[PDB]
Protein backbone atom coordinates (compact mmCIF):
# COMPACT_ATOMS: atom_id res chain seq x y z
CA UNK A 1 0.00 0.00 0.00
CA UNK A 2 0.82 3.59 -0.57
CA UNK A 3 1.66 5.30 2.26
CA UNK A 4 0.07 9.29 2.57
CA UNK A 5 -0.95 11.42 4.56
CA UNK A 6 -4.24 13.22 5.31
CA UNK A 7 -4.45 16.33 7.21
CA UNK A 8 -1.07 15.10 9.48
CA UNK A 9 -2.94 12.08 9.61
CA UNK A 10 -1.64 8.92 8.09
CA UNK A 11 -3.73 7.64 5.20
CA UNK A 12 -3.28 4.29 3.44
CA UNK A 13 -4.02 3.42 -0.09
CA UNK A 14 -5.02 -0.15 0.14
CA UNK A 15 -4.66 -2.12 -3.02
CA UNK A 16 -6.44 -5.79 -3.94
CA UNK A 17 -3.58 -7.96 -3.10
CA UNK A 18 -3.30 -6.82 0.45
CA UNK A 19 -6.30 -8.40 1.42
CA UNK A 20 -6.28 -10.33 4.46
CA UNK A 21 -2.66 -9.40 5.43
CA UNK A 22 -1.72 -7.20 8.41
CA UNK A 23 -0.69 -3.79 7.59
CA UNK A 24 2.31 -2.09 9.34
CA UNK A 25 4.44 1.04 9.09
CA UNK A 26 6.69 2.81 11.21
CA UNK A 27 5.72 6.00 12.99
CA UNK A 28 7.79 8.13 15.19
CA UNK A 29 5.19 6.23 18.51
CA UNK A 30 6.94 2.98 17.28
CA UNK A 31 5.28 0.33 14.82
CA UNK A 32 1.87 0.76 13.69
CA UNK A 33 -0.53 -2.37 12.70
CA UNK A 34 -4.07 -1.65 11.61
CA UNK A 35 -5.92 -4.73 10.43
CA UNK A 36 -8.44 -4.79 7.73
CA UNK A 37 -11.09 -6.66 7.15
CA UNK A 38 -13.29 -5.48 4.83
CA UNK A 39 -15.95 -5.51 0.09
CA UNK A 40 -12.35 -4.27 -0.27
CA UNK A 41 -11.38 -4.91 -4.44
CA UNK A 42 -9.65 -3.36 -6.80
CA UNK A 43 -8.37 0.21 -7.00
CA UNK A 44 -10.34 2.09 -8.88
CA UNK A 45 -12.47 5.52 -10.11
CA UNK A 46 -15.09 3.72 -7.33
CA UNK A 47 -12.78 4.50 -3.88
CA UNK A 48 -14.29 5.01 -0.07
CA UNK A 49 -12.22 6.48 2.20
CA UNK A 50 -12.42 6.24 6.20
CA UNK A 51 -11.03 6.17 9.19
CA UNK A 52 -9.48 3.49 11.43
CA UNK A 53 -9.65 4.15 14.90
CA UNK A 54 -7.30 3.83 17.73
CA UNK A 55 -8.06 0.36 19.59
CA UNK A 56 -6.58 -0.68 22.80
CA UNK A 57 -7.83 -3.48 24.55
CA UNK A 58 -11.50 -3.22 23.68
CA UNK A 59 -12.89 -5.80 21.47
CA UNK A 60 -14.17 -4.01 17.40
CA UNK A 61 -17.68 -3.37 17.28
CA UNK A 62 -19.11 -2.16 13.77
CA UNK A 63 -16.18 -1.28 12.16
CA UNK A 64 -13.29 -3.15 9.70
CA UNK A 65 -10.71 -1.39 9.90
CA UNK A 66 -8.33 -0.34 13.29
CA UNK A 67 -5.07 0.24 14.27
CA UNK A 68 -3.48 -0.13 17.78
CA UNK A 69 -1.37 2.63 17.86
CA UNK A 70 -1.96 5.46 15.51
CA UNK A 71 -5.79 6.25 13.68
CA UNK A 72 -4.82 5.94 10.17
CA UNK A 73 -7.03 6.88 7.65
CA UNK A 74 -7.77 4.45 4.84
CA UNK A 75 -8.51 4.26 1.17
CA UNK A 76 -9.42 1.40 -1.52
CA UNK A 77 -11.74 0.68 -4.85
CA UNK A 78 -14.26 -1.75 -4.81
CA UNK A 79 -14.24 -2.92 -8.59
CA UNK A 80 -13.56 -6.29 -9.67
CA UNK B 1 -24.65 -14.48 -4.13
CA UNK B 2 -26.16 -12.86 -0.99
CA UNK B 3 -29.52 -14.06 0.34
CA UNK B 4 -31.24 -11.99 3.61
CA UNK B 5 -34.20 -12.76 5.26
CA UNK B 6 -36.86 -10.05 6.53
CA UNK B 7 -37.28 -9.49 10.07
CA UNK B 8 -39.92 -10.44 12.14
CA UNK B 9 -43.58 -10.25 10.92
CA UNK B 10 -45.47 -10.23 15.12
CA UNK B 11 -45.47 -6.39 14.35
CA UNK B 12 -46.63 -5.78 10.60
CA UNK B 13 -49.44 -8.25 11.66
CA UNK B 14 -50.55 -6.68 14.96
CA UNK B 15 -50.55 -3.36 13.34
CA UNK B 16 -52.40 -5.32 10.77
CA UNK B 17 -54.86 -7.04 12.70
CA UNK B 18 -56.26 -3.67 14.88
CA UNK B 19 -60.25 -3.89 13.72
CA UNK B 20 -61.27 -7.61 13.67
CA UNK B 21 -62.78 -8.94 16.77
CA UNK B 22 -60.38 -10.29 19.45
CA UNK B 23 -60.88 -13.40 20.63
CA UNK B 24 -60.12 -14.47 24.35
CA UNK B 25 -58.66 -17.93 24.99
CA UNK B 26 -56.96 -19.88 27.78
CA UNK B 27 -55.49 -23.50 28.10
CA UNK B 28 -54.85 -23.62 24.44
CA UNK B 29 -58.79 -23.34 23.54
CA UNK B 30 -60.49 -20.37 22.16
CA UNK B 31 -63.56 -18.88 24.34
CA UNK B 32 -66.57 -17.19 22.86
CA UNK B 33 -69.86 -16.19 24.20
CA UNK B 34 -72.44 -18.65 23.20
CA UNK B 35 -76.14 -18.33 23.12
CA UNK B 36 -78.53 -21.45 23.76
CA UNK B 37 -81.89 -22.78 24.28
CA UNK B 38 -82.91 -25.50 26.41
CA UNK B 39 -85.77 -27.18 27.43
CA UNK B 40 -85.56 -28.88 31.00
CA UNK B 41 -88.00 -31.53 32.90
CA UNK B 42 -88.22 -31.94 36.76
CA UNK B 43 -90.04 -34.72 36.79
CA UNK B 44 -87.03 -36.47 39.20
CA UNK B 45 -86.83 -34.10 41.44
CA UNK B 46 -88.19 -33.41 44.91
CA UNK B 47 -87.85 -31.38 47.96
CA UNK B 48 -84.48 -31.62 49.78
CA UNK B 49 -85.94 -32.14 53.50
CA UNK C 1 -77.13 -15.19 45.65
CA UNK C 2 -75.57 -15.54 42.61
CA UNK C 3 -78.06 -15.07 40.38
CA UNK C 4 -80.03 -12.50 42.91
CA UNK C 5 -77.15 -10.32 42.54
CA UNK C 6 -77.40 -10.59 38.36
CA UNK C 7 -79.43 -7.98 36.95
CA UNK C 8 -80.08 -10.01 34.18
CA UNK C 9 -82.80 -13.16 35.73
CA UNK C 10 -85.94 -14.70 33.55
CA UNK C 11 -88.52 -16.20 35.99
CA UNK C 12 -90.03 -19.29 34.09
CA UNK C 13 -92.47 -21.77 35.14
CA UNK C 14 -94.49 -24.86 33.87
CA UNK C 15 -97.89 -24.43 32.79
CA UNK C 16 -98.33 -28.51 32.99
CA UNK C 17 -97.08 -31.14 35.33
CA UNK C 18 -94.23 -33.41 34.33
CA UNK C 19 -94.10 -31.36 30.91
CA UNK C 20 -90.62 -29.78 29.38
CA UNK C 21 -90.08 -26.07 29.99
CA UNK C 22 -88.04 -24.39 27.37
CA UNK C 23 -85.53 -21.67 29.06
CA UNK C 24 -83.26 -19.04 27.38
CA UNK C 25 -79.15 -19.47 28.38
CA UNK C 26 -77.02 -16.00 27.72
CA UNK C 27 -73.87 -15.41 29.01
CA UNK C 28 -73.84 -12.79 31.89
CA UNK C 29 -77.70 -13.66 32.72
CA UNK C 30 -79.23 -16.53 34.99
CA UNK C 31 -82.62 -18.39 34.43
CA UNK C 32 -84.85 -19.67 38.09
CA UNK C 33 -87.07 -22.20 37.39
CA UNK C 34 -90.08 -22.84 39.75
CA UNK C 35 -92.82 -25.45 39.78
CA UNK C 36 -95.17 -26.86 42.54
CA UNK C 37 -93.76 -29.23 44.83
CA UNK C 38 -90.31 -28.97 42.97
CA UNK C 39 -87.47 -27.08 44.44
CA UNK C 40 -86.77 -23.86 42.79
CA UNK C 41 -83.39 -24.14 40.40
CA UNK C 42 -80.85 -21.42 38.90
CA UNK C 43 -79.40 -21.65 35.29
CA UNK C 44 -76.44 -19.71 34.19
CA UNK C 45 -74.34 -20.55 31.07
CA UNK C 46 -70.63 -19.49 32.56
CA UNK C 47 -68.43 -21.13 29.53
CA UNK C 48 -67.99 -21.46 25.68
CA UNK C 49 -64.94 -22.63 23.96
CA UNK C 50 -63.54 -25.44 20.95
CA UNK C 51 -61.98 -27.69 22.01
CA UNK C 52 -59.11 -28.90 19.65
CA UNK C 53 -60.48 -27.37 16.52
CA UNK C 54 -59.02 -28.10 13.23
CA UNK C 55 -55.30 -26.43 12.18
CA UNK C 56 -55.84 -25.25 9.13
CA UNK C 57 -52.89 -23.53 7.99
CA UNK C 58 -49.37 -22.48 9.78
CA UNK C 59 -47.66 -19.52 9.18
CA UNK C 60 -44.08 -18.35 9.52
CA UNK C 61 -43.54 -14.59 10.51
CA UNK C 62 -40.04 -14.48 11.30
CA UNK C 63 -37.35 -16.63 9.90
CA UNK C 64 -33.52 -17.56 10.10
CA UNK C 65 -31.08 -18.71 7.20
CA UNK C 66 -27.75 -20.49 7.41
CA UNK C 67 -25.44 -22.52 5.24
CA UNK C 68 -25.90 -20.58 1.76
CA UNK C 69 -24.56 -22.15 -0.77
CA UNK C 70 -24.07 -20.78 -4.76
CA UNK C 71 -23.17 -22.59 -7.76
CA UNK C 72 -22.80 -21.04 -11.53
CA UNK C 73 -22.03 -21.96 -14.85
CA UNK C 74 -20.46 -20.44 -18.21
CA UNK C 75 -21.91 -19.20 -20.84
CA UNK C 76 -23.18 -22.46 -22.89
CA UNK C 77 -23.04 -24.97 -20.37
CA UNK C 78 -26.55 -25.39 -19.37
CA UNK C 79 -28.44 -24.61 -15.78
CA UNK C 80 -26.25 -25.40 -13.22
CA UNK C 81 -27.71 -27.51 -10.05
CA UNK C 82 -27.51 -27.91 -6.21
CA UNK C 83 -28.58 -31.29 -4.72
CA UNK C 84 -30.29 -29.44 -1.92
CA UNK C 85 -32.30 -28.36 -4.22
CA UNK C 86 -34.17 -31.09 -3.60
CA UNK C 87 -34.44 -30.61 0.06
CA UNK C 88 -37.19 -29.06 1.17
CA UNK C 89 -35.83 -27.22 4.03
CA UNK C 90 -33.49 -24.86 1.51
CA UNK C 91 -35.34 -21.86 -0.66
CA UNK C 92 -33.26 -21.58 -3.86
CA UNK C 93 -33.28 -19.30 -6.92
CA UNK C 94 -32.01 -19.88 -10.11
CA UNK C 95 -30.53 -16.74 -12.07
CA UNK C 96 -28.40 -15.28 -14.73
CA UNK C 97 -25.11 -13.49 -14.33
CA UNK C 98 -22.53 -11.99 -16.55
CA UNK C 99 -19.18 -14.11 -16.72
CA UNK D 1 -8.09 -23.95 7.21
CA UNK D 2 -9.49 -27.68 7.23
CA UNK D 3 -8.93 -29.15 4.38
CA UNK D 4 -11.60 -31.46 3.06
CA UNK D 5 -13.69 -31.99 -0.01
CA UNK D 6 -16.90 -31.25 -1.59
CA UNK D 7 -17.89 -34.06 -4.71
CA UNK D 8 -14.00 -35.24 -5.36
CA UNK D 9 -13.20 -31.56 -5.73
CA UNK D 10 -11.22 -29.97 -2.80
CA UNK D 11 -13.47 -27.83 0.34
CA UNK D 12 -11.50 -25.15 2.56
CA UNK D 13 -13.26 -24.25 5.94
CA UNK D 14 -11.80 -20.82 6.78
CA UNK D 15 -11.47 -19.64 9.98
CA UNK D 16 -11.41 -15.78 11.27
CA UNK D 17 -6.97 -15.99 11.95
CA UNK D 18 -6.99 -16.36 8.08
CA UNK D 19 -8.31 -13.13 6.61
CA UNK D 20 -5.34 -12.14 4.46
CA UNK D 21 -2.70 -14.74 4.22
CA UNK D 22 -2.21 -16.83 1.37
CA UNK D 23 -3.73 -20.02 1.30
CA UNK D 24 -1.64 -23.10 0.17
CA UNK D 25 -2.52 -26.96 0.37
CA UNK D 26 -0.66 -29.81 -1.88
CA UNK D 27 -2.01 -31.30 -4.10
CA UNK D 28 -1.31 -34.30 -7.03
CA UNK D 29 -0.62 -31.81 -9.24
CA UNK D 30 1.62 -29.37 -7.50
CA UNK D 31 1.27 -27.10 -4.91
CA UNK D 32 -2.04 -24.90 -4.84
CA UNK D 33 -2.60 -21.14 -4.02
CA UNK D 34 -6.05 -19.56 -3.35
CA UNK D 35 -6.66 -16.38 -2.59
CA UNK D 36 -9.43 -15.20 -0.57
CA UNK D 37 -10.58 -11.45 -0.89
CA UNK D 38 -13.47 -11.59 1.04
CA UNK D 39 -16.98 -10.38 4.75
CA UNK D 40 -15.13 -12.87 6.09
CA UNK D 41 -15.55 -13.26 10.13
CA UNK D 42 -15.58 -15.70 12.76
CA UNK D 43 -17.29 -19.68 11.72
CA UNK D 44 -20.64 -19.83 12.72
CA UNK D 45 -23.88 -21.03 11.98
CA UNK D 46 -24.09 -18.35 9.00
CA UNK D 47 -21.94 -19.98 6.84
CA UNK D 48 -21.27 -19.34 2.79
CA UNK D 49 -20.22 -21.48 0.50
CA UNK D 50 -19.20 -21.44 -3.14
CA UNK D 51 -16.04 -21.66 -5.71
CA UNK D 52 -13.16 -20.15 -6.27
CA UNK D 53 -12.09 -20.85 -9.64
CA UNK D 54 -9.08 -21.32 -11.10
CA UNK D 55 -7.21 -18.44 -12.73
CA UNK D 56 -4.59 -18.92 -15.61
CA UNK D 57 -2.81 -15.44 -16.87
CA UNK D 58 -6.37 -13.92 -16.20
CA UNK D 59 -7.01 -10.82 -14.37
CA UNK D 60 -9.95 -11.49 -11.52
CA UNK D 61 -13.51 -10.08 -12.25
CA UNK D 62 -16.53 -9.89 -10.10
CA UNK D 63 -14.74 -12.16 -7.58
CA UNK D 64 -13.13 -12.39 -4.06
CA UNK D 65 -11.66 -15.99 -4.23
CA UNK D 66 -9.47 -17.88 -6.47
CA UNK D 67 -7.04 -20.49 -7.06
CA UNK D 68 -4.04 -20.48 -9.36
CA UNK D 69 -3.55 -24.62 -10.06
CA UNK D 70 -6.82 -26.58 -9.10
CA UNK D 71 -10.56 -24.85 -8.58
CA UNK D 72 -11.23 -25.12 -4.75
CA UNK D 73 -14.91 -24.71 -2.97
CA UNK D 74 -14.51 -22.29 0.70
CA UNK D 75 -16.35 -21.46 3.27
CA UNK D 76 -16.90 -18.99 6.04
CA UNK D 77 -18.50 -17.89 8.82
CA UNK D 78 -19.65 -13.86 8.67
CA UNK D 79 -20.25 -13.75 12.10
CA UNK D 80 -18.18 -11.14 14.51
Amino acid sequence: FHLTTRNGEPHMIVSRQEKGKSLLFKTEDGVNMCTLMADLGELCEDTITYKCPLLRQNEPEDIDCWCNSTSTWVTYGTCT
Amino acid sequence: QDVVVLGSQEGAMHTALTGATEIQMSSGNLLFTGHLKCRLRMDKLQLKG
Amino acid sequence: MRCIGMSNRDFVEGVSGGSWVDIVLEHGSCVTTMAKNKPTLDFELIKTEAKQPATLRKYCIEAKLTNTTTESRCPTQGEPSLNEEQDKRFVCKHSMVDR
